[PDB]
């Protein structure tokens, strides 16, 4: 079975890990070297 | 002369790159949640 | 030569003891390293289906593609030789490719001293011939000596298969054959459909390597990438039409694509979707699923703006990424990026935080046995702790490629301005 | 009803009531089946 009592904090934590790639990603993408 | 040209190439492809970034993100974002989130009312 | 033979032996031995033990039966039901799109008993399943005069595709057990099914009906009795045969190709395959490549950026990197385009005391940045002798037997060994590698292996997964084709990819684009790359890069998307982002980078390498220069206006420029382009699209087009009239039904394509892009079973597994869609409001997951899988898709533009005179890194990235957000993920799939780490240590001076990844890593492997243990057999544990392992390994895993970004960023920089 | 043709009127009424309570009563007006407005927020912040 699942956790039936939290359906609400796996959408945080799996977004939050998403949102760490895509950071990176941009921050890595769009900047230079000064 | 190549230090110049290099720095000015590299501010050019990320000013591309964000603009990729921030035309994509609209165009698809907004048209996607609009059409899959709504709640469809008919005419009466 | 004698080195390469040498791993040859030791890897086929490793692998032939292991196949014999007590411990096979074990391997081949472990969760992490077999998947609904690759295990071996689903492949016996569908073959049994066919012998009691049953569709294959009409239950929800089986989910592979056609020519797998003609394989192993030939060869259903020399299963365990199969394996160890195609993991040796890919090894090979990639020491090859290796070489060649190295034999091209000692070359470019000799013809731009000359231009003096260098800075006056970039000196201990320059490769070396002694150094890059030996790159292409440790990438062969990290691929063979993985136990990554050896536990899909023993496994008898199929993911194999697809390594050996996207290797061979890689040795036939280095090597200059674009109808060669083009037949193995449409194999690869047949089997699982994520491979077709590896299409820019080839295509920007054999354009490299014609000199043809990449710019708006020129004509040499779109000929090249319109011939190739067609060239791809109708070996998939012909494999397609082929695997219709195995089975003469077109059933097998929702089984497949449809299942891969919708993702209905939750078996857990290593990666991000299953306890992400076991705990979904019914309202938002369309939308969700929509998301997180043009989320593989994303990067490749922007990453070919910014790597376009870099093709082979850029190869490199994008496996690591489809790896990583893939819908069913495996340690198989993980192997193949981490096998091209040797290629990219000249870099190590100006990585930051690898240590405490490395070990990360090493840990949260261990932890997902002994995780699983405990909520499947003792009881004694839940779903929680098998996610939070899962949810630490795949940060580590960005983390880490993150770094490999970022040092070769600072070391073109360091490299045109002076250290 | 106005033109005084008691059949067609009959008739044409019978319609009537029967087409707005097909309408009134149909299951899927629950309020109960729909996803409340007020808690979408919490869904969007974490990706946006
Ligand atoms: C390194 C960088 C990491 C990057 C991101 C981090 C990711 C992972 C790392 C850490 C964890 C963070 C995310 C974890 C969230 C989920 C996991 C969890 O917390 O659960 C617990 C798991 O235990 C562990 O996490 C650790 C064990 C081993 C893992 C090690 C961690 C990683 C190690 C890797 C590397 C280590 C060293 C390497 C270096 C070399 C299990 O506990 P439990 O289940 O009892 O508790 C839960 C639950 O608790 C929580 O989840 C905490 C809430 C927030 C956590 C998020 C963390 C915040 C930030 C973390 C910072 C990390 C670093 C990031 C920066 C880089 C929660 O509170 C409750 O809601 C939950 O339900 C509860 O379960 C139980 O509670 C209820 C009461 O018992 C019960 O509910 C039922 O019963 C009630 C009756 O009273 C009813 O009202 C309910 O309706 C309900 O239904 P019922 O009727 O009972 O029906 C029953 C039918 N079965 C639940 O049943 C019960 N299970
Ligand atoms: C069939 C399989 C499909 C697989 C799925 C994948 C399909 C998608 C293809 C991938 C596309 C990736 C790149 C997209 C962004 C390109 C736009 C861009 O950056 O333009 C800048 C662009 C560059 O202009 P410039 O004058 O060369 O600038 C020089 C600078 O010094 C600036 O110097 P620079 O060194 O930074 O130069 C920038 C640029 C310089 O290079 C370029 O300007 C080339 C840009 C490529 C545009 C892609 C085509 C448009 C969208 C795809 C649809 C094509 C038609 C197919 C659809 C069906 C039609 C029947 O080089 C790049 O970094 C571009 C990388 C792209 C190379 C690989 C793309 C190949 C596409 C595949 C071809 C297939 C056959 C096509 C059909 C043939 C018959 C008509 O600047 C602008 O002004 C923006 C344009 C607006
Ligand atoms: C952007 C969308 C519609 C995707 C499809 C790409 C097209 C816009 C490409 C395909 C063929 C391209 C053309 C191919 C060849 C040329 C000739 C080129 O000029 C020469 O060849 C002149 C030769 C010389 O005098 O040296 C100028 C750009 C142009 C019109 C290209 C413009 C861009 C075109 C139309
Ligand atoms: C080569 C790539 C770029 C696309 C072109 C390949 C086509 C030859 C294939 C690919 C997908 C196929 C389609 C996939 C699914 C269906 C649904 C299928 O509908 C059914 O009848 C299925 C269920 C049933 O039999 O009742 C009819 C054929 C069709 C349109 C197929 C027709 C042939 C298509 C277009
Ligand atoms: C390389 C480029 C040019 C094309 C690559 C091929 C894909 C664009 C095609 C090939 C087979 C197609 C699939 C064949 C069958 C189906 C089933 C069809 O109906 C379903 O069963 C959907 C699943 C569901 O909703 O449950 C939905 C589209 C889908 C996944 C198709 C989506 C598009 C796919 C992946
Ligand atoms: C280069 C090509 C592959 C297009 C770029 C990628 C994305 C823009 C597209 C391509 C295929 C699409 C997927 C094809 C099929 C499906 C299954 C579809 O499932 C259903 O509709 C069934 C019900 C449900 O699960 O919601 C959900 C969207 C999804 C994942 C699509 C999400 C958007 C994707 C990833
Ligand atoms: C597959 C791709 C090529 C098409 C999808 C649409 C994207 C890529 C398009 C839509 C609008 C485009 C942008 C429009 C205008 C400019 C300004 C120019 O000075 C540099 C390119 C740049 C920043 C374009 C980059 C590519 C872009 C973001
Ligand atoms: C994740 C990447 C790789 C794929 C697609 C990214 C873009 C198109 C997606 C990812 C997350 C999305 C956002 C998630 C949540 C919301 C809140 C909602 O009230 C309005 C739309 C908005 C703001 C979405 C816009 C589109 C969005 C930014
Ligand atoms: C026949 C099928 C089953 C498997 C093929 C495997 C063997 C025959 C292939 C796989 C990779 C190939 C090598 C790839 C690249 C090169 C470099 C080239 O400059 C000379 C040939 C050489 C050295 C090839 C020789 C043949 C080779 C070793
Ligand atoms: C069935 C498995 C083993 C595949 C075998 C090789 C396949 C991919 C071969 C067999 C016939 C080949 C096709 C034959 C002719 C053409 C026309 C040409 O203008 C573009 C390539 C294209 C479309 C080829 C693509 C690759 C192809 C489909
Ligand atoms: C053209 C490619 C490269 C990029 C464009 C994105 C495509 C693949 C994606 C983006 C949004 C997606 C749509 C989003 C939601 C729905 C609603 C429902 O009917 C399921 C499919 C459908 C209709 C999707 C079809 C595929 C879709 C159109």
């Amino acid at each position: 079975t699942p956790d039936f009592s939290m359906p609400y904090n796996v959408i945080c934590l799996t977004c939050t890990v998403v949102a760490v790639c895509y950071g990176s990603f941009y921050n890595l993408l769009t900047r230079t070297f000064h | 002369a190549a230090g110049a040209a290099a720095t000015h190439l590299e501010v050019a492809r990320g000013k591309r790159a964000a603009l990729f970034f921030a035309a994509v993100a609209i165009v698809l974002g907004l048209p996607l949640w609009w059409k899959t989130t709504e709640t469809y009312r008919a005419s009466l | 030569a004698a080195p390469l033979v040498l791993v040859l032996v030791v890897a086929v031995t490793v692998r032939a003891a292991l196949f014999r033990s007590s411990l096979a039966e074990f391997i081949s039901e472990r969760v992490e390293v077999v998947s609904p799109l690759s295990s071996w008993k689903r492949v016996v399943e569908g073959l049994s289906l066919l012998d009691l005069g049953v569709s294959p595709y009409s239950g929800a057990v089986f989910h592979e593609t056609p020519l797998i099914i003609y394989l192993f009906h030939f060869l259903i009795d020399y299963a365990e030789l199969v394996f160890m045969i195609t993991d040796a190709l890919t090894a090979i395959a990639l020491y090859f490719a290796i070489q060649d490549f190295n034999k091209v950026v000692f070359k470019k990197q000799k013809l731009l001293l000359e231009l003096d385009q260098y800075a006056p005391d970039v000196a201990e940045l320059i490769r070396t011939p002694m150094e890059m002798r030996y790159i292409p037997l440790k990438v062969a060994l990290f691929y063979l000596l993985n136990p990554y590698t050896i536990l899909s292996c023993v496994a008898k997964s199929t993911c194999a298969i697809n390594n050996t084709l996207i290797a061979f990819f890689i040795l036939t684009t280095i090597k200059g054959s674009a109808f060669l790359s083009a037949i193995f890069l449409a194999l690869a998307t047949y089997q699982s459909l994520y491979p077709l982002t590896l299409f820019v980078p080839g295509l920007l390498y054999l354009l490299q390597r014609q000199y043809i220069p990449v710019k708006m206006k020129s004509k040499a420029f779109w000929i090249f990438s319109w011939e190739y382009a067609m060239m791809y699209v109708g070996s998939l087009v012909v494999i397609i039409c082929l695997s219709f009239f195995l089975l003469s039904s077109w059933d097998f394509i929702p089984a497949v694509y449809g299942f891969i892009l919708s993702v209905p079973d939750l078996t857990p597994n290593i990666g991000l979707f299953w306890y992400f869609f076991a705990e979904m409001f019914e309202h938002f997951s369309l939308f969700f699923v929509c998301v997180f899988q043009i989320n593989v898709f994303f990067y490749t533009i922007p990453l070919a703006i910014k790597l376009k005179e870099h093709p082979i890194f850029f190869m490199f990235i994008q496996i690591a990424v489809i790896a990583i957000f893939k819908s069913y993920p495996t340690v198989g799939d993980v192997a193949l990026y981490m096998a091209f780490f040797p290629v990219w240590n000249h870099l190590y001076r100006f990585l930051r935080n690898i240590f405490v990844l490395t070990c990360i890593i090493i840990v949260c492997s261990l932890l997902f046995p002994v995780l699983w243990h405990l909520w499947i057999y003792a009881g004694s544990a839940n779903s929680n702790f098998f996610y939070a392992i899962t949810l630490t390994f795949n940060v580590g895993q960005i983390l880490l490629i993150s770094d490999y970004f970022y040092a070769f960023l600072r070391r073109e920089y360091y490299l045109t301005h002076g250290l | 009803l106005a033109s005084g043709h008691l059949a067609s009127a009959f008739v044409a009424s019978q319609e009537a009531v029967t087409s707005s309570e097909l309408a009134f009563f149909d299951p899927s007006l629950l309020h109960l089946l729909y996803f409340p407005d007020d808690q979408k927020f919490a869904i969007y912040i974490p990706l946006f």
